[PDB]
């Protein structure tokens, strides 16, 4: 109810809402077969 | 977390700490996944070979910290347990299999910068990240140093620490240990050759291991700090709580109370 | 080792 009422979750405010990234996200991100 | 490096301010908005209220001590890591609803270990709060068994009023959650031991007066908020939830079936008499647990806030919080909930998986979520190799993230106040045997180089952290573990195979797993390891649990860490260490430690437990979306940019939590055979010994690992396995019981006791 | 917290959480 959206979720438990979020929907909203897993986008920080400091990072993903603002499109800014995290000093290590990427290291994650190349892992999962590196993408393209 | 051991060989890990401080966190950045808001990147781990869903971490919370768990506190005891006299003696005031941090006891675990917990994640915020609604905003009345925390998830953390059951051996956090029950784990009888050690007379351990607290109940709701003997326990603060403090959420939207950074420093370890700050109280940090208009950022963190602090919030009162109304209800525990353990796994029925959290098995401490053997190997922690289903160490998880709900936590009731008394009332929800509000959120901010510094307080957002993560994601729980779902089935293709969890199918497509949860492989050997792919690294996710975990992050906590524990020790910086094995604890297990009371560590030196430097203890304990000022702030929340940061640490990112590949996924390994569940072969290599269950060959690193004498414990019967289950379906509900995963392992993580790298392996002695790879060159890179780390691994959560004392304190940690209960705390998120948390991937990222590749699909749509969430952040997910895939694990909880479970257990592990001391902290970064070469050829052991940690071993989390496989969350989405226990999703039934997450929704079933979210959807029963449930108001 | 902790800082103080309010007592309206206690
Ligand atoms: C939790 O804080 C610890 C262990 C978590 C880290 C395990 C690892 N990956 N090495 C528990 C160990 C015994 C009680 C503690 O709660």
């Amino acid at each position: 109810t959206f979720g438990s009422g979020e929907a909203d979750c897993g986008l920080r405010p400091l990072f993903e809402k603002k499109s800014l990234e995290d000093k290590t996200e990427r290291e994650l991100l190349e892992s999962y077969i590196d993408g393209r | 977390i051991v060989e890990g490096s401080d966190a950045e301010i808001g990147m781990s908005p869903w971490q919370v700490m768990l506190f005891r209220k006299s003696p005031q001590e941090l006891l675990c890591g917990a994640s915020l996944i609604s905003d009345r609803w925390v998830l953390t270990a059951a051996h956090c709060l029950l784990y009888p070979p050690w007379d351990k068994n607290f109940t709701e009023n003997d326990l603060l959650v403090r959420i939207g910290k950074h420093s370890r031991t700050r109280y940090e007066r208009n950022i963190e908020k602090i919030s009162m347990l109304e209800k525990i939830y353990i796994h029925p079936r959290y098995n401490w008499r053997e190997n922690l299999d289903r160490d998880i647990a709900l936590m009731k806030l008394k009332k929800p919080v509000a959120f901010s910068d510094y307080i957002h909930p993560v994601c729980l998986p779902d089935r293709e979520t969890a199918a497509s990240l949860l492989q050997a190799g792919y690294k996710g993230r975990v992050t906590g106040w524990g020790n910086l140093k094995e604890t297990w045997t009371a560590n030196v180089g430097k203890g304990q952290p000022s702030v929340l620490q940061v640490v990112n573990l590949p996924i390994v195979e569940r072969p290599v797993c269950k060959d690193s240990t004498r414990i019967r390891i289950t379906d509900n649990m995963f392992c993580a860490g790298y392996k002695p050759d790879e060159g890179k260490r780390g691994d959560a430690c004392e304190g940690d437990s209960g705390g998120p291991f948390v991937m990222k979306s590749p699909f749509n940019n969430r952040w997910y939590q895939m694990g909880i700090v479970s257990w592990g055979e001391g902290c970064d010994r070469d050829g052991k690992y940690g071993f989390y709580t496989h969350v989405f396995r226990l999703k039934k019981w997450i929704q079933k006791v979210i959807d029963q109370f449930g108001e | 080792d902790f800082e103080e917290i309010p007592e309206e959480y206690l």
